[PDB]
């Protein structure tokens, strides 16, 4: 799973 | 009496929260004097996140491409630059509600208040801690980027964190207000991983002093210990190495309660081995470590702002 | 993602906090329009507190006896009167920072945010729940009386709690903003004590749903039960009884997670009878009961497939 810029 | 995870009053920060829009992407900005600080991935889209070239993406943007709204009042952007991972939008109006403010970069183990905002509207405030791996166990949904973390001293707000991302493990990463990430993370939607996380030993000790101060005392013993005989167990349970600096910072609490640091240390050692065996401390069966020594003094002495 | 005890932003309330001093006693007051609200025992001396006669004590006070301060600026008191255990001091200036507000009386289990204050200035803000025994497990020191609890819906503040006193066990008691205490307590120095406290069942259930949404699901069992059955069980464990309104309020979380309200009730059973076995849930070794369902829905924004 990848990071999520919020 | 009583001890709660207490956040700072957020009134001074609420008056700085604005909205920053760029095409289809909205997030939060911080309006101090005539500059609005915000994460730079507002210039990104939902397809420009794998490996975004921020330098190039910004080139294609002008002042008018940045929609900055304080409430329903649009702020005229007269300038824009990029400093590390943050964006500085120069506006034509200085924020009338600008408080006394500084920018600081906190160290792992220190705490701060998060004002969680969406669409530039504050929605909640809670206390967090810069974990040793440079992440934070926060509560953030999409649109929360640009939310800031902060401490207060007298009337000066110290901004220390701006929110950018959520890592794959559900934890969160961000920058100081200069745009330098805490920890080795980057604002791209890749597989990045946080290191191993230890417990903030000096903070747990302060937490015990707050327990004693409040009448929780089943855990104190008569045995005392050495610093190194203690760290041997600390490094055994993924606990930060306690330094003399830490013992010194705990001086004012030892003096107030009378318990030497090393005695409370020994009390922790047996709690670490034998455990709590049913009983709670300040309403918790776990050893809380998100309270600094100053966090305890502020709450227990009624420091105001 | 992530789940945290969260207070409402206190800015709207900070602009209403003031300081009220009567003789040697100082506490906090709430400045709404041209009225300051504060606990009435500000007019009491330590001797008076043994058996206070507030009507008599108040009639003996003049407007001049009440020093009301917004920071360092003094507010001229032009009238005073009493409404149950709260004093209402009319001043010559309306509060320009008055928000849209209402006074609500909240019910056990419901949560609110407390802005702890001293001398009219704020110290911190935290999240509380009215306990079933009509106490709150707050963080209050001498001078904190007059601090308020609140909720913010829209841009309207729902003032529900004003602080008064601390019970001998370290918990706290107070009134709604019309001066009526929560619980059996009175504002006099008497042997008073809170009843045996029950656990807010509907909140623990919401907390369990929250745990599911965030990944933690080990505790999920493969059983169901009836409402009357579970209620009898929660009674042996000093858990509050679950009403049908509780199951309706948990509906959204049930549909989101796909786990029925009565299936979770059965999971909650296994936990009460066999315990946790050294296992944590959302980073806690105890069933948290001060998260309402509405709180969970605000921090977990999941999709309901139909």
């Amino acid at each position: 799973k990848v990071a999520t810029v919020q | 009496s009583g001890f709660r995870k207490m956040a700072f009053p957020s009134g001074k920060v609420e008056g700085c929260m604005v909205q920053v829009t760029c095409g289809t992407t909205t997030l939060n900005g911080l309006w101090l004097d005539d500059v609005v600080y915000c994460p730079r991935h507002v210039i990104c889209t939902s397809e420009d996140m794998l490996n975004p070239n921020y330098e190039d993406l910004l080139i294609r943007k002008s002042n008018h491409n940045f929609l900055v709204q304080a409430g329903n009042v649009q702020l005229r952007v007269i300038g824009h630059s990029m400093q590390n991972c943050v964006l500085k939008l120069k506006v034509d109006t200085a924020n009338p509600k600008t408080p006394k403010y500084k920018f600081v970069r906190i160290q792992p183990g220190q705490t701060f208040s998060v004002l969680a905002c969406y669409n530039g509207s504050p929605s909640g405030v809670y206390q967090c801690a810069m974990r040793p791996n440079f992440t934070i166990k926060g509560s953030f949904l999409n649109g929360s980027a640009g939310s800031v973390g902060f401490n207060i001293d007298y009337d000066c707000v110290s901004f220390c964190y701006m929110h950018h991302m959520e890592l794959p493990t559900g934890v969160h990463a961000g920058t100081d207000l200069e745009g330098n990430f805490y920890g080795p993370f980057v604002d791209r939607q890749t597989a990045q991983a946080a290191g191993t996380d230890t417990t903030i030993t000096v903070n747990v000790l302060a937490w015990l002093y707050a327990a004693v101060i409040n009448g929780d005392r089943w855990f104190l013993n008569r045995f005392t210990t050495t610093l190194n005989d203690f760290n041997l167990v600390a490094m055994k349970y993924n606990y930060e190495p306690l330094t003399q600096d830490h013992v010194d910072i705990l001086g004012p609490l030892s003096a107030q309660t009378g318990i030497a640091v090393l005695d409370m240390c020994a009390s922790l050692k047996e709690l670490l081995q034998n455990g709590m065996n049913g009983r709670t401390i300040l309403g918790s069966a776990l050893l809380e470590d998100e309270f600094t020594p100053f966090d305890v003094v502020r709450q227990c002495s009624g420091v105001t702002f």
